[PDB]
Formats: C-alpha cells, structure tokens, sequence
C-alpha cells in the first residue's frame, strides 16, 4: 500500500534486526507493481546467504549489496552485485537488456 | 506612412475594429443565457465587476506594494489595493491585527504556487486531497508511472491523502497516520470535487502533531464561506488561498491570506512571519506588475459580495445543490457521500455501468455545461455538477430540480445510445448524429435557460436574440 | 431574506454599485491623459481591446487546449484562442510548419518560468542578462548575500552575463566564455533596460557552442519585432516568450512561440518537440482555466498590430527615442552605449553626481513617471525612459524633444533642490514641499498632455475634464 | 452492495410500480364508492405520517423504563 501511493524509484530488503528471512519474491511482486527497482542489502546475512542457509535474494533482486565483515567473517569492506544480460519477461520492449 | 489617428485604431469600437472577435463574443454571450451552466467553477459575474475589468487601469505598471512601489504614477493604483486588500479582510470577517491579505496573484494557480513558494523550500514535503477523492492539480499529483504532472509536485515533494473509500469523507484518521510517516512540512485543505465541509480543527490536531503548516484552499466555496454558511478555514489555518471567480462571484484573480501577531503557545511572545515571505513570493519572486483592472473589479466583487443579498444568495447555492441532489437520489442516481453541505454534486455513475465521458458529452449537446470528474477508485466514473452559476441567473429549488429531469432525461438518452450503439466511445458516437430526442432535449433546455435573467450584459441589447 | 434580483446587483453600472472603485478610476484616467508617461514598459491600449477584455469571456471556464478540451462548452472560446494562435503567427510572419504559440500564459512571468518548466529539470542552469546590464528580474537573480531572489534563481541554478564595461553593448566574448565554463542548458535573450539590438546570430553560435537551448524574452520590443524593425528572434531562437501589453499595444497576457519540425543539421530527420511539452506546462502543470477574456482582447491586438498603421507606429516609437535621446546628450546628458536602436533611453545619471531615486521622484510630482534603474557597476544611478506610451498618443519627434526640455529641466530642479538641501534623502525631500518651480513644471506638463488625443476611452466622457 | 440510496431512499412508485399501482387504485376505490362497513374508518394523514416513519426500526421489548436493552430514550 504505502509503495503505491508513495511510489518509490527504489524499495530495499534486508536489514540490521530483523530475526526472520524475507519474501523476497513478494518484494519482486510488489516493486514489479509499483515500477521500482528491487535492492537487496544482505550485510547481516551473507555469510548465511553463501552457504544456502538462508532465502537467497539473488533470485528476485536488480542490485545486491553487502558488507564483508559480518556473517561472511570477512574483511571490512563493501561489495555490490547487479544483474547483467538479457532482462527476463516482463510492457518491456522485447531484446532489453540491464 | 503614417500613424493611424487615435480614433481610428485606439477609439473605434470592438464592433467595427474586430468584427470577427466581436461576432464570436456576441455568440458566447448567446451561449450562457442559453444553455444550462452546470460547471462548479464557473459563475457569471456582474456589470460592475466587468466594467473595472474593461477599465483604463489595464495600462498601469506598479511592480511592489502599496506604499512601496518601485516607482511612480500609483497615486490612484494604490488606493485601489488598498481598497480591495480592507475589503478582503471585511467580507471573510477577518481582523486586520491577525490577517493580512495578498490581492496580485493572477489566478488561484499563482496563488497557491505563490503561498508555496514564501514558505517552504524546493523539494519540501507536502499534503493534499488526491485527486480521485476531489483534490485540484496545484495540491500535487504524480501519476502511477511516476511522472509529475502538477508543478506542485515537479518543485515540491508531493503526497495525497484520500476520502475514506466507504463514506467518500476526509479519511482524518489514514491522514493523521501518513502526515505521521511523510512528515510533511505543509498540509493542505480545500479541493474542487469534495462535496463535503471540512473539519479544519481536526486538520489543525494533525499539523500540530506532525509539525506542519496548515493551508486551506477555499477557492470553490470562498462566497460560501464569507456568507459564513460552510465552516472558515481562518479559525485554524496558518494560510488561505482562493480564487475569485468561482462562488464569490468576481473576476478572475486570487488572493492569498496570511495570519499575523503573536502565534498561539516555541519561544514566548513568538509572532507570525508570513507577510514578508507571501509579500517577496508575489513579487518580485514569481510575478511581474500587478493586474490592477483584475484588482479594481476584485474590490468591486469584494463590496458585492459583503451584501445581505450575497449572504443569502450562498444561502441559495446550497439550498438549490441539495434540492438538485435529492431529485437525482429520487431517480435512482448514486451521489458521493449521499448528498452535499456545499455548492455541488458529484454523482457516481459507474452503478449504470456508464461514463463521466458519455454523460458530459452528450449533454453538452443539449447545451447542459457538466464535467466529467473522477471518482473514488477508478474513464472517469462520474460527473460534477454545481449551483453557483444558476443560481446567479435567479433559478431557486424548482428551477433546479426541473434540472434535474433534464439531466435524469439526458442520461436515460446515454443509457438508450450506449445500449443500441456500444461501449465504445467510436461506436457511441454514432448514436449522437441526426438524434431526434437529442434534438428534443436540446430544444427544452434552451427554451428554459432563455427565461432567466442574466447578469453581466443585457440580453435586450445582445446581437443574437433569436 | 431574498437574493438581490439580476438587473439590481448584475446590469447596475459600475458607477453605481461601487461609486468609490468608479471615482478611483476617473481619477487614473485623468492622471493617464494629463501627464507625461514614461515607462518604457507602460503603453495605451485600444478601445476595442478593452472591449473584449471586459466582456463575457471572464465567466468560461475552459481548462486545456483548443479541440482537446477537459469539458464543454468551448464551441466559441475555442474559435477565439485558434483565432489568437493563427493571428500571433502571423503578426510575427511566422511558417506554422516552422512556428507554434501557446497564448494561454496570464503574463509574461509566466510565460517565462512555464517555457523553463518545459525544457528544464528542477536545478538546471540558466544564463541571462545581469540586472544592472539591463536584464528581468525573470532570467535570473540572487544576491551579492546570496539571497535568491527571482523564481528563476529559486527553482533553477542561473548565473547572468554583463554588458561591456566600455561601451555598454553585451559583452559576446564573455558570455561566450563563461556558457562554455558555466554550461547552462538554457541561454535567455533579450532583456528590460537594453537600448541596443541584439545579435541573435552570435548568440546561436554560443547556444550551439556549449550545447545550450537558445531563449528569447523579446516582452519590451515584441512590438517593434512585429513590425520588423529591430532583428527577429525567430531566426535563431528555438523559443520566443513575450508579454503583450507593452510595446505590442495588447491586454497584460504572455505568449510562448517554439519552433516545430525539422531541426537543423544528432539523428538523420530529428524534430523538435517543444509543442507538447510547452502546452502541458502551461496547463496542467502550472495554470488553471485560460483568462478568456484576455485570450479575446490579445486577438484583437494581434490583428491591429498587422496594421500598415502599426508598421507607421513602431517607426514613430524608434524615430521618438531617438529624437529624445538626441536632445539630452546635446543638454550634456549620458546616455548608455550613446543612444538607442530601440524604444528606449538609458539615462546615466551618476556623472552629475544624481541617483535614479531624486530624479524619479521628482518628476513624478510633475506628472513625469519615469522608472529610476539600475546602470552597470552601481541607490540606482540612472533613469530609463521608454516611448511607446507617449508615440500612442500621437507625440512625434518634436514632442519628444519638448519632452526632453522638460526632463532638462526636472534634473536642473533636482540638481538645486539637492545643493540647497542636502543628498541625504531625508534632507533632499526638505525642498520638495510647496516648491513654486515644481508646481511650475508640473503645470506646463499637464497643459502639455492635455493636448493630445487619448486611446482607450473618450476624453470627452470622463469625469474630471478639468 | 448497492448504493443505499438506489434501494434505501427511493419512492414507491418507482421501486415497485406494481404495488404502487395497486395502492394508487385502493385509494380510489376509498373515495369513489360507498363505505358502509361500520368497522371501517377513514383515519387522519398525520396519523398515517406516524405509522409509516422510522420508528419501524426500533426493538423496545418490555415496558418504558423497564426494557430489555438500549437505545429507547425517545421510544
Ligand atoms: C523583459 C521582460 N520579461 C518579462 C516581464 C514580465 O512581464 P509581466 O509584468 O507581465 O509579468 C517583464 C516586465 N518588465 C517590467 C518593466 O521592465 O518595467 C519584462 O521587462
Ligand atoms: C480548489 C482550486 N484551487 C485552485 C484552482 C485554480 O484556479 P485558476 O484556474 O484560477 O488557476 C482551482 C481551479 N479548479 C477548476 C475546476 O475545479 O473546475 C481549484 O478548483
């Protein structure tokens, strides 16, 4: 609701304390909606995320973010992912690309 | 070679300097004493309003305030502002050590950009009634794609609040709770389709809670509310914004009001700091010299409208928007929150499976002015239809609820062409050439509207009588 | 208890509903035809304009473009704006394959922050021309404090070029230096206190050189660009904006032409498309409903401004500076860049030790209005004086060279008035009290004025012909 | 749901023509005849304005002042 009327450019998951795993594909539907683009801030859970003990946010988000430092036991640093290629389904024009 | 001489370019009448103007003036005049005018934002304004508006003061340049111009001639200019801004404050009752008034904004438009402007920055956050539940464009709106429509929403950070989706009220309670999230440093109050009076205490708890300015845009109902018969957005708005034209009766112009003196209890003896910001936003910030013909002929409409006769010519508006309400309902008809407390109506039309596109479309051929308006959770769904400017032609309950079968006539005309043309609006169309009940229609409403008395210009002195 | 009938609150005249507005008014137009007028960006407007400016038009409501209207109604109102657009076309001799006008702006401020609100994001860059250089306040204005005074500086991120500290004449090479450092998307043209023409040519080199769009304010000589006789903007700019009350002789009212189709020599066959986002920011992005009436009455300027009479007249206007700004130099008198190629004088008053502020002043109580202004590298120190107004009511050269002895002699008053007083304002206003050679000159100016005939109303008509 | 309007605040006459026709006849078979049933009687319209108002709507077991539930200040 609040991203609908809001509409936000840019909905982020994850979080610092949050003791549950996220839906990240009901995030995928709602920024899909809502014409957001879906990034995923795994800081706390990588480590968890490496190692497929946790929802894996790649299936749904554009952008994955994190730290090193924590569950990933780590240096401190940052990394970013993004999604490269062809874009999946979507009122796309056919042959878009990320 | 030479000039022409000044009779003959800057003397000669219209009549004979433009005739093609003049014919096609002479043609609207005809229109607005023969159709029926249903368009909540219009009225028709009177003689004197439009001799001042017709008036040598069209040729003064007076960039400033009175008394502070930055030069001269505005002897005579300056006494006219001054007039119009202490008759402003008179006819909304308004002490002049608590308000002060701003007359130069062009229009209500410029008005509101104008009060936006003095105080807050670009960017900063702000509330308004969402379009669909009755809100104007220069409150904010963005569409779902995101693009910015309103100016309000390209310079400014925009969030709509809605009626509540059962009743079609202000939802105070889901606006209280995302003024609390949006943080907005301004809320404003007012809209055009709302048929509703607004709870501004309540609006003035939620400003409080959330920290923010509280600006009420009476343009709609500003002559209902000098007459004192809606609620005044004085008694808890920070700032009041309005047109001129529409039930106060004036010319086209806005105005923008501004509360001064000590603020209610923050450090202590603090006062209000708006004349200056409103003052600086008019001019020199957003507008060049003031119209002075729109001022003279506002303070024209602004002694006209403190009258016994104006008070209960509000009175009228609401007594014929209600009477034109209860004739719909007892066709069968859909109103938003069943009924109205103000100037107009706006019917629902979605339970007969029909348009706002259709409806408007269709009597505007029987010379019936409505507008197609959006509706809670919509193609708009409905139409608006308001009183002002009949009731400023002389019409009362009857008149209006003869009105009502006209409009009852001509959406059963829109069902009947819908069902045996489609949908469609290409398909729709074809029901509407050579319709002899169409025709019908057209005829009775026009022999109606030719009855009524018309203010503005004589109808015996008019070039097309016929 | 009843409404007012019609004829008594609607087709009373002016003179009796509001005796005290009617007074005001004879009294402006007594002081309109009585004295010398003087501000350049002041003029007489004809009787047929006023016309339609006070006429029906004010009461419809009419919210979008011509054929693709928000509601109905619109059937002669639409005549009337495609009347207007086609007529602005042609008065400037304008291809519509290669020209399109917007005609809904309310004045020419808005005309110019809605072209902005067009083609520019929220913090774009602008350059215009200094103030002190003779630019608007609209292109752009903050100050030495940093304080942003204009909207234009408020909502975008402007920086002015300057004149030539030699001569006077915008300094091309400079302005070229600083758009190729500044890198403005949008240059403005153009400007207030400017007495030369413009070298549009140069201008479309730096556009094109640093990648910016190319603006026109052409408001103060649109007149004398319709009448071909100062360059045309239309050959180099991508978009012209203008008020029409000033040299165009017109209603107070704004136009925005863009151009359309093919662009010059970016991808093969590339077009323009300023239309669409030119009209959706005039509406709904920034105004409300079109003011009818000024739609009507800029119609009726437009067809007399295609006048052979018109041509006569815009001639007379360059030939009336020119013949006035020859009279003051040959008093020993400095004019800015030494003369005009417009409808103005700059008078540089700081060489006999003078501000704007004392010789305004002054001749203002000897019905002379003149507009102190700001001179470069400046308490403004000069004077700027415009013809139009005076050439409208059939003044010729030596009209305006008799105008110049009386300016000969309002400086000569002021210079005493300030040697026996004081420069102190304060002290200089001490010799402005019962001063028998003011009252002196003030009454050679009016029996002056009184001689000539007077546009817009009858002279034989009015109220107080004494 | 409908709108209450539609169903709630609509005339007889147009949300049963049938029975509001039947009705219309009743009352002029009341007024053009001979009415000699010395049971019957004609009553007043302020009596009729009484029996057809909102008080339908309200439950009031029990005595006043004595009831089984709420609401009946003005029953
Ligand atoms: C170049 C220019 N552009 C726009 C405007 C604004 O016009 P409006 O007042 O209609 O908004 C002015 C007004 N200039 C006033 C003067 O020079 O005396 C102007 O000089
Ligand atoms: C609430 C409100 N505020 C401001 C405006 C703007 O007025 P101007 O056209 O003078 O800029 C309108 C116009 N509303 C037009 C309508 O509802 O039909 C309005 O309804």
């Amino acid at each position: 609701e609040k991203a609908l009327d809001f509409r936000p450019k840019l909905i982020i998951c994850g979080g610092s304390a949050y003791p549950r795993d996220w839906d990240y594909k009901r995030f995928r539907e709602i920024a899909d909606k809502c014409g957001a683009l879906l990034l995923c801030d795994m800081a706390h859970t990588s480590g968890l995320v490496a190692a497929q003990e946790v929802n894996s946010p790649f299936e749904y988000c554009d952008i994955v973010t994190t730290t090193t430092h924590k569950s990933l036991r780590g240096p401190r640093a940052g990394m970013i992912f993004y999604r490269k290629g062809p874009k999946p389904p979507k009122g796309q024009p056919e042959n878009a690309v990320y | 070679s030479n000039m022409d001489p000044v009779s003959v370019w800057g003397n000669t009448p219209l009549a004979t300097v433009d005739p093609e103007i003049h014919d096609l003036i002479e043609k609207e005049k005809h229109r607005q004493c023969r159709g029926i005018e249903l368009i909540a934002s219009e009225n028709f304004t009177s003689f004197a309003v439009i001799e001042a508006l017709g008036s040598a003061l069209t040729n003064k340049y007076s960039e400033g305030m009175p008394g502070n111009r930055y030069y001269g001639g505005n002897e005579f200019i300056d006494q006219i502002e001054n007039l119009c801004r202490s008759r402003a404050l008179q006819a909304f009752h308004l002490d002049a050590q608590s308000w002060g008034v701003n007359v130069q904004p062009y229009s209500g438009s410029p008005a509101n950009f104008a009060a936006y402007t003095a105080v807050l920055n670009p960017h900063d956050r702000i509330m308004g009634l969402d379009l669909p539940s009755g809100g104007h464009l220069t409150h904010g709106y963005y569409t779902s794609g995101g693009k910015k429509i309103s100016a309000t929403s390209i310079y400014f950070e925009s969030l709509p609040y809605k009626v509540n989706s059962t009743t079609g009220y202000i939802d105070y309670d889901r606006l209280e709770e995302k003024a609390l999230d949006f943080r907005p440093k301004l809320i404003i109050c007012g809209g055009s389709a709302y048929p509703r009076d607004w709870d501004y205490k309540r609006f003035r708890e939620i400003a409080d809670k959330c920290g923010a300015l509280l600006l009420c845009d009476m343009a709609h109902t500003s002559g209902l509310v000098a007459a004192q018969e809606v609620n005044s957005p004085f008694e808890y708005c920070d700032i009041v914004t309005t047109t001129t034209h529409k039930s106060l009766r004036g010319p086209r112009a806005g105005m923008i009001f501004y509360r001064k003196g000590p603020k209610p209890p923050q450090p202590e003896n603090a006062v209000y700091d708006f004349e200056d910001k409103i003052n600086f936003a008019v001019f020199p910030s957003l507008q060049g010299g003031p119209h002075n013909h729109q001022i003279g002929a506002l303070a024209v409409a602004l002694k006209q409208a403190a009258s016994p006769g104006f008070k209960a010519y509000a009175k009228q508006v609401k007594a014929n928007a209600v009477a034109l309400g209860n004739y719909l309902m007892g066709k069968g008809y859909s109103l938003v929150t069943g009924g109205t407390e103000n100037h107009l109506v706006l019917w629902d039309l979605r339970p007969l499976g029909l348009t706002g596109n259709k409806v408007e479309k269709l009597c505007d051929l029987c010379n019936i002015t409505v507008n197609k308006n959006a509706v809670f959770g919509d193609a708009p769904g409905g139409v608006r239809i308001g009183a002002p400017a009949m009731t400023s032609r002389g019409l009362v309950e009857k008149d209006f609820e003869q009105i009502g079968e006209f409009l009852h006539r001509a959406v059963t005309l829109t069902l009947e062409i819908q069902k045996e043309h489609g949908k469609l609006l290409k398909d729709f169309n074809k029901g509407l050439v050579n319709n002899k009940a169409i025709e019908d229609l057209k005829a009775d409403v026009e022999k109606f509207s030719a009855t009524f008395d018309m203010p503005g210009f004589l109808v015996s002195e008019m070039k097309y009588k016929d």
